[PDB]
RNA sequence: UAUUAAUCUAGAGUGUGGUAGGGAGUUUUGGAAUUUCAUGUGGAGCGGUGAAAUGCGUAGAUAUAUGAAGGAACACCAGUGGCGAAGGCGAAAACUUAGGCCAUUACUGACGCUUAGGCUUGAAAGUGUGGGGAGCAAAUAGGAUUAGAUACCCUAGUAGUCCACACCGUAAACGAUAGAUACUAGCUGUCGGGGCGAUCCCCUCGGUAGUGAAGUUAACACAUUAAGUAUCUCGCCUGGGUAGUACAUUCGCAAGAAUGAAACUCAAACGGAAUUGACGGGGACCCGCACAAGUGGUGGAGCAUGUUGCUUAAUUCGAC
């Protein structure tokens, strides 16, 4: 609703999550490459992720965001893919931000895929 | 990382160190022990430097 | 390791002095031999012009063009699953293949002599009546698919 | 390249010297290996020991991106 | 020489002055955030793999930002770096202090050297003791898959990883290269210290490295930091499988540690390494309807041959 709002992309190993919030930590609309019922290895093709960050561009674009703040998460083959989705929608790259936190073993994450 | 007033020339600038702080991160976000992490860091570190020096 | 290797066609024919027709006269060569190949094709394209009355040549060569393709797949697997790397194909193969399509399509039809059918057919194709320009745009379509598979390297 | 003992003081503490330390350093919590800038032994140590201390006094981000 | 009677420094070293190590410990916080709770919005997905599924989501998710709490460990700096007795030392900040590098006819005048016995320390699992436990994985348990998963996949997941104490005191603590000691072509690097001087270059010595001479391991190679050279002291060592078994003895309730035959039996060792190859289920170069790109048939129909087989009086026999 904001004017320049955020929209999240988690790529997680098997799915691109992408979720249009306010930057009062309210998220209004959602997309992600399950929503089009993608599984595995398919929703991991960046044009999966393209399409499921292009939805949320559009509608954050006719909602009251006419730009938004891209904050890029996470390494795979959809994490630029929401950039430029949002940027042909409307939503020009105001400033880019990687906010990918870097831990020091704060956890100990479970058996390591293979 | 944060480089801003560009979509391509300060993004293209961006996506170097985007990526060398993702996999900084990404090195540390799963248990290991101190051996094998140890032993490929500095064999890359001593590729790096054979090919630099 | 074999390394590129050129393609060889033959030289036209003079109903429509098109490298096509005589493409066609050789794929639809019953007998082996293209005599008759010739009169049916022959045939066909006065069936064409005499069917919604507009001239063979243009109507083949729109047939063939809009049966083109362009792709050709190079198989992969990771560990279990086998995808595929979209390749440029050389065009003799891609008139090639429109060429061949044309002709199994154009054969198709068990009523009459082949005449009226494979003219009927070359209308088809030409008029975008889907027997081969489905797989056309089947392939564009998937062109916005496989490139997915092509961009990682496994 | 050796950069500390020629630039600064043999002594760095943060301040009167932060500049010599921010010239390994970005606001994104990082310091400039001896690839880039071939400082010595007790120069490194001067500028990680002295960097992470800003990062630890809240001067310069110290892990944020 | 073992001894005695004295001295001199140069071995032990000590002194002075310059003098550095993520040295250890002690004492603090700071953050990436992990998890949880409330503020909320969101309106059907999240999640995981080689593949999915299991699992999680509609007491309002995915996700997001604030605030608050508890635990864990500290992005880069991290080094042909230094130090620490090995064990090890890296978010920073301070203190006690072991010890270090440089040069001292400088001082006792051999005070030396090691080491069976002996003293201390000793990754870690895992033991119980008190907290929180953030997260997860031994074990365990479901869905896969499998010829089967408590193996490789994940989800749930405890001991534990965290800390305080002991004990466990073993490690790939192995450089499979002992400690003290002095010496051996160089060369190219680094760090620290001393001198010097825009920096610097440079010299000195160590530390930290290497190719390689000489020298030395069958050989692989080490090589001024030796596996080179030599003195003092100690520990380990004679065939395999038995076998570190079996016993005795012990340290700790707790997990473990030393321990040491032999019966029987076989000529070496799933032996070591210079040499050759295929494989790769680690990879690499170059030709090849070998593949694909395709074109047509056959296995599906019928037909003749050829074969397997059965059979009798042969269904001749070799070829598979």
């Amino acid at each position: 609703n904001v004017s320049s709002g955020i929209i999240h992309v988690s790529c997680s190993p098997n799915n691109t999550i992408v979720s249009a919030s306010d930057p009062g930590g309210n998220v209004l609309c959602w997309a992600s490459s399950g929503t089009m019922g993608f599984k595995g290895s398919r929703k991991k093709t960046p044009y999966s992720a393209g399409i499921a960050a292009d939805k949320v561009a559009k509608t954050v674009k006719e909602m009251g965001m006419a730009t938004v703040k891209l904050f890029v998460k996470g390494t795979g083959r959809g994490k630029d893919t929401a950039i430029r989705s949002f940027a042909n929608a409307g939503l020009s790259i105001t400033e880019i931000n990687e906010k990918t936190p870097i831990p020091h073993n704060g956890c100990k994450p479970p058996k390591r895929p293979r | 990382e944060v480089k801003n007033d560009d979509l391509e020339l300060a993004l293209k600038k961006f996506k170097r160190v985007s990526l060398e702080i993702r996999r900084l991160a990404q090195r540390h976000e799963y248990h290991l022990r101190k051996g094998m992490r140890l032993r490929e860091k500095r064999k890359i570190a001593q590729k790096k430097r054979r090919k630099f020096r | 390791r074999k390394n590129r290797a050129p393609k060889r066609t033959v030289l036209p024919d003079p109903v429509f002095n098109n490298t096509l027709v005589t493409r066609i006269i050789n794929v639809i060569m019953e007998d082996g031999k293209k005599g008759l190949a010739q009169r049916i094709l022959y045939g066909a394209f006065d069936l064409i012009e005499q069917r919604t009355k507009e001239k063979p040549l243009t109507v083949f060569e729109r047939a063939v063009g809009n049966v083109m393709p362009r792709l050709e797949l190079r198989v992969r697997r990771i560990a279990g699953s086998n995808y595929q790397v979209p390749t440029e194909v050389p065009q003799d193969r891609k008139i090639a293949l429109a060429l061949r399509w044309i002709a199994m399509f154009a054969r198709k039809r068990h009523e009459k002599t082949m005449l009226e059918k494979i003219a009927n057919e070359i209308i088809d194709a030409s008029n975008n009546t889907g027997a081969a320009i489905k797989k056309k745009d089947d392939t564009h379509k998937m062109a916005e698919a496989n490139k997915a598979f092509a961009h990682m390297r496994w | 390249y050796c950069r500390f003992c020629a630039i600064g003081q043999l002594r760095i503490d943060l301040i009167d010297d932060l500049e010599a330390l921010k010239r390994f350093l970005s606001p994104y919590a990082k310091i400039n290996p001896r690839r880039i800038t071939g400082n010595c032994q007790m120069h490194q140590r001067h500028v990680a020991k002295a960097l992470k201390r800003a990062r630890y006094l809240a001067l310069v981000p110290f892990v944020k991106d």
